[PDB]
């Protein structure tokens, strides 16, 4: 996994009115014709939750940055205070 | 068929002037202003 930030864009949009529950990941491979080889598949599977995010837009509309309201007391606090830098102090989330 | 699922099956576009205070109809945002050409670049994807 790489070490920076990069955001996705929308693809595709589709009109479905199906109920969808599970899904199964298409896979083929090599015909060596000695037929199918053994695999090496590398692919990652992760879930999503409702989270509250703060975002940074700069001059040409593209994302910069993004910090998690609910990770540590100091992200709480930049969620609360609207901003990205902070100086000494108390104050009360 | 009885609306069960998102309508997808219906189906006007005057003129355009500018300059002048005049209402718009910009796919159904409705509101009274001024026209003029703008140089903001938008990304290809975002209406407004």
């Amino acid at each position: 996994l790489p070490q920076g930030f990069s955001a996705l864009e929308p693809l595709v949009d589709l009109p479905i009115g199906i109920n969808i529950t599970r899904f199964q990941t298409l896979l083929a491979l090599h015909r060596s014709y000695l037929g199918w080889t053994a695999g090496a598949a590398a692919y990652y599977v992760g879930y999503l939750q409702p989270r509250t995010f703060l975002l940074k837009y700069n001059e040409n509309g593209t994302i910069t940055d993004a910090v998690d309201c609910a990770l540590d007391p100091l992200s709480e606090t930049k969620c609360t205070l609207k901003s990205f830098t902070v100086e000494k102090g108390i104050y009360q989330t | 068929e009885l609306l069960h699922a998102p309508a997808t099956v219906c189906g006007k576009s005057t003129n355009l002037v500018k300059n002048k205070c005049v209402n718009f109809n910009f796919n159904g945002l409705t509101g009274t202003g001024v026209l003029t050409e703008s140089n903001k670049k938008f990304l290809p994807f975002q209406q407004f």
